[PDB]
């Protein structure tokens, strides 16, 4: 429960829910100085400054990137590409990273918890959750991430449902 | 008739040896639990 | 004499029909080759994980 | 002792015996999301989910092998290319690995001993037993295994018996 306190205290400032008729459908993430928002999530950004923007579309990677004003570029997530195997710290507890795939134990994951970042033990974002499929006792995840070259990579398992 | 017979036997035996060689190349990569076919052999032998 | 079809086509006009119709095929095949190389390079970039 | 009990705990979940008319002829392994079954073993897999799946055959490596359904993919074994010399585990006690040869002290290994996955000091499958020969006072085995490149390698000593 100690890692989930860290995730909630880092999401209290830098994560914004995308509300449609009050209902949560997704989360905009401000990482590295650029706003991120998925395509299929419908609604508006909770923050008033971020809602009045012109988000350039990128339909392949299921993202709608934007740019952050200069007074807000220090209040962003830090991020990295470095990802050894083991455990990472999601919003609902922990998430296993094995063979280049983020897996969460089952039950959790429904319509609405998309766009949530995955943190490491230092406090840096390594992935952004878009969707996932339930492989029985454990749910694989479809995320975007980065690499050592500096290239945004999206991983997508089979038959993933958009969250 | 003998030209047609030699042509049919040659095309059938060459296609049989080609299928044997394609199976003998793609078999040690389809038996692994990940089935990660390398890209050049997937271009050559028409894999997934 | 007998008027053959394409009898008076005047090699200048053969050149104008070869350039403005065969050259557009050259444009579309180099566009298709460029698109194929771009798709293979994007897949090579995303081989990194 | 102690080593065999965690192997029984693993085999109770994922190693499935085949059903000949009154007895057990062999054991289907589910590793990495790909069901494995030996050829000379004939019968029916105990699960009605794993029975209906049509298997592809590889006669050089003596194994039928089909793809496992998506729910079962998380509940599979794991496989390892790297094996150092020493001692590995097995359902009938321990197995020695020396000069690339899985050998077993004699008195054990008979008919109905096929498809049992040789585990390691962590719980990952390094080999699959298909039979063996009595090399004097200690029997060697005829297993399939994997290497660094991703190539299924079968080793077989002289005049082995299809168990």
């Amino acid at each position: 429960g100690k890692r989930q306190r860290m995730v909630m205290k880092l999401e209290s400032d830098k994560t914004f829910p995308i509300m449609l008729e009050g209902k949560i459908n997704g989360y905009a993430c401000v990482v590295g100085g650029k706003l991120f928002r998925p395509m299929h999530v419908e609604g508006k950004i909770d923050n008033d400054v971020l809602a009045a923007l012109k988000t350039k579309k990128a339909s392949k990677y299921d993202l709608e990137y934007a740019d952050v004003p200069q007074n807000m570029r220090a209040d962003t997530f830090k991020y990295t590409h470095e990802k050894p195997q083991g455990y990472y710290s999601w919003h609902h507890g922990a998430v296993q990273y094995e063979n280049g795939r983020f897996t969460v134990p089952k039950g959790v994951g429904a319509k609405g918890d998309s766009g949530r970042p995955i943190l490491d033990n230092q406090g840096r974002v390594v992935a952004i959750v878009l969707g996932g499929v339930n492989e029985g006792s454990r749910t694989a995840l479809s995320v975007v991430m980065w690499n050592e070259k500096g290239v945004t990579v999206k991983y997508t398992p089979e038959n993933c449902e958009q969250w | 008739s003998i030209c047609a017979a030699i042509a049919t036997v040659s095309v059938a035996a060459s296609t049989w040896l080609f299928c044997r060689s394609r199976v003998a190349c793609l078999t040690p990569y389809r038996l692994t639990p990940n089935a990660r076919i390398p890209f050049c052999l997937a271009v050559l032998c028409c894999a997934r | 004499h007998a008027q053959t079809f394409t009898a008076a086509v005047s090699k200048t006009a053969w050149t104008w029909l070869t350039s403005l119709l065969g050259g557009s095929a050259v444009i579309i095949i180099i566009g298709l080759v460029l698109a194929t190389i771009v798709a293979m390079y994007v897949l090579t970039n995303q081989k990194h994980n």
